[PDB]
């Protein structure tokens, strides 16, 4: 059989279709689910690691003229899309200063350099007439799930651990459909599609996991007996 | 893995040959499990068109989707050519590997249930 | 103190139960089998691990 | 402390079938649909 | 589908939105061992 | 199950006069030290450790598997139990 | 990140082999193992008969006078039969055997062919008696996986038997994922590979085939559109 044709569709950086015909029969599950798990595990992302806010201790209080509390703030942020711009940057500090009464959004961060905000219209706090919120967000880079409690990241004493999600990829669905060549009619076409949060475009993430699976498939070359 | 599938589709018609009982299959007029009798006895198409030399051919049809587990099938197991469904031969192979000994694991066990 | 636990502590704890075997018990102990031997696997977090076939 | 669901941790509907938390399962191994979205909660049928 | 092999279920699945409960019994407040500790005034037995 | 514990009930007449031999060799076993085992040096058991495979620390282990080799002598009324310990003593100090 | 795991192998034979890869991240034994296991039972090439004529013989449920095993078993013991092609530029071969009763056909008795090696020269075929004939002509050909005989249904001439090929060398794939640790991670997976095959490759080779034919793959996703 000769070589699948690969076909990309995209739409923006956030989805991706990226299919893969003609195909042996049963190669599509063979293909789209090593790439499926590896992309649902081991692609390198940012999330937000560590917070802190002025005049907040610990995350189980309450900030004057905010109308949520540091538990819904922290869960606000860790709905955040940090994209880095330089790969060899490996954490960021985003600084947040807003005076009430205003809605904070995540656009109020201030700009880093080589650091873009993938959702500015994310919502982080409601701002009551005379409350203030002046608060250091560090975002680091990693993979998988590191709980607040593994990882403990405090940039400084008050500094509130959050437990980091660092997949950028959000659902991966593959699709095998019953393409035809010559006069085979047994062959597979393997239809893969990705979904992230706009830090990793789907082909970027695809193409990691390509080589994750094939930097893994490198382990089986000396024997050792 | 060990109940047998039943089929409706043919359940009763005869033939004169296997050939033409397996002819009416790929016309869809008997199912794979439909109870038959081909000259004077009774059997399935599933019986007659699937003959494994052994478990692993058996459970290597399975494995590219040719019979389920619950098709029953004509299998070669320890010299004698038994009629069963793979999975009942695959728990005969639990057993017998389980046990390390394919003899006594083969008294073991009440394979046609 | 918790804090103070090295990492080598559990790498010992694995040599100490080694071989060994522990009683789980489950009340009421109705017949003599609500008490029965097994051999300790150390796990992460705070439930006993039970084999299926001895629940009955 | 803020706890999160755990392993042992006891969980229930509204209907009586309740249960501890055996497994939790990385979201590339949990069942999932056609469309890529993965089940959250297991549960035997021998309990109906 | 299986998350692990990729292969569907060979059955249909019930599959569903459901309301389930986290319960007050968690295994954090559960778990106790104990090597030598309290001992008790007059059997001189451990506490409990 | 533990290994070869078929045999092991099958070498005695009572399943509880087993486990007082294992029992009272593997207290044999601590008290010297392993310095008595019946145990060559290919037949010890071993632990897998972080450094590396070492003896076996478990002496119901050795009793269990010194019993299967054969070399035990085990019964009522066999040595003075003074005589056998102070035999032991001097063979292996 | 993790290290490298170590590749162990433990091969008994031409017949049998284990492989474990170890330490693995977590879940990367199944993300290895499945795949590996799809390719081996479906994608390994090998060679099968896929098509026996006997003289005198009309149908594969008759019988053959003066030979104790009928039709059916021959052509069983024909599925049994493993050949390895020596040359690469060989195709499709036929073995003519011509045997007289009362003596017990073997593989060995079928007549030598140019770069074509009988694996198991001591596979029983038939068993004959006085005044037994036994003119059979078995058509080899080279494949991978299970094909029925109703599926590709070779013949060669007239009152030919088509036969089931077996062409996949491996006989049996069974690969289990064990937890492990090291230091500190205890979700590390170590993968246990087991492969049976019947002879003609190496457990070791069909191994190294798998993991060629995934990697191949893996090249696919390389030129967009
Ligand atoms: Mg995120
Ligand atoms: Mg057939």
């Amino acid at each position: 059989l000769k070589a699948p044709v690969f076909t990309v569709r995209t739409q923006g950086r956030e989805y991706g279709e990226f299919v893969l015909e003609p195909l042996e029969r049963g190669f599509g599950v063979t293909l789209g689910n090593p790439l499926r798990r590896i992309l649902l595990s081991s692609i390198p992302g940012t999330a937000v690691t560590s917070v802190y806010i002025e005049d907040v201790l610990h995350e189980f209080s309450t900030i004057p003229g905010v109308k949520e509390d540091v538990v819904e703030i922290i869960l606000n942020l860790k709905e955040l899309v940090v994209r880095f711009l330089n790969p060899s940057l490996q954490t960021v500090t985003l600084l947040l200063k807003a005076e009430g009464p205003k809605e904070v959004k995540a656009r109020d961060f201030l700009p880093v350099a080589d650091v873009e905000i993938m959702n500015p219209d994310l919502h982080i706090a409601t701002l009551e007439e005379g409350g203030r919120l002046n608060m250091e967000v560090r975002v680091d880079r990693g993979v998988g799930y590191v709980p607040a409690e593994k990882h403990g990241i405090k940039d400084r004493i008050n500094a509130i651990p959050v437990d980091a999600v660092f997949s950028p990829v959000r659902r991966v669905a593959f699709q095998v459909e019953d393409t035809r060549l010559g006069q085979r009619t047994d062959l597979d076409k393997l239809t893969l599609r990705i979904w992230t949060d706009g830090s990793v475009t789907p082909l970027e993430a695809l193409n990691q996991a390509v080589e994750i699976l094939r930097e893994h498939l490198t382990y089986f070359s000396n024997p050792q007996a | 893995i060990t109940q047998v599938r039943k089929e409706k589709k043919g359940a009763g018609l005869e033939f004169a040959t296997p050939e033409e009982a397996l002819a009416a299959h790929e016309r869809g007029e008997v199912a794979l499990n439909a109870p038959i009798k081909v000259a004077g006895r009774e059997t399935s198409v599933g019986r007659l068109k699937y003959v494994f030399a052994n478990p692993d051919e058996a459970l290597l049809a399975v494995a590219h989707g040719i019979v389920d587990l619950q098709d029953v099938v004509t299998v070669r197991y320890m010299g004698k050519r038994l009629e069963t469904s793979p999975g009942r031969i695959l728990f005969a192979r639990i057993v017998a590997e389980a046990v390390e000994d394919e003899k006594v694991a083969w008294e073991l066990i009440q394979l046609d249930v | 103190r918790q804090r103070d636990i090295k990492d080598e502590v559990w790498d010992a704890l694995e040599e100490v139960i080694h071989g060994k075997v522990v009683l789980l018990n489950r009340a009421p102990t109705l017949h003599r089998l609500g008490i029965q031997a097994f051999q300790p696997v150390l796990v992460e977090g705070q439930s006993i691990q039970l084999h299926p076939l001895v629940c009955e | 402390q803020k706890r999160k669901l755990q392993v042992g941790d006891k969980l229930a509907n509204r209907h009586g079938n309740k249960g501890v938390v055996a497994k939790i399962l990385p979201v590339e191994d949990m069942p999932h649909l056609p469309d890529g979205t993965p089940v959250d909660v297991i549960l035997n049928p021998l309990g109906v | 589908y299986d998350g692990r092999t990729g292969e569907p279920i060979e059955g249909p699945i019930v599959v569903g939105q459901m309301f389930i409960m986290k319960l007050y019994h968690m295994v954090e407040d559960k778990m106790h061992a104990r090597s030598t500790g309290p001992y008790s005034l007059i059997t001189q037995q451990p506490l409990g | 199950a533990e290994p070869g514990i078929d045999k092991l009930f099958g070498m005695v007449d009572s399943k509880y006069r087993l486990t007082v031999v294992v029992a009272k060799r593997a207290q044999q076993l601590l008290r010297h030290g392993f310095k008595n085992t019946v145990l060559e040096p290919e037949e010890r058991p071993k632990m897998q450790t972080l450094e590396g495979l070492f003896d076996d620390p478990n002496a119901v282990t050795w009793a269990m598997k010194e019993l299967l080799t054969g070399r035990l002598v085990f019964g009522e009324n066999l040595v003075p139990e003074d005589r056998l310990q102070k035999e032991m003593e001097r063979l292996y100090p």
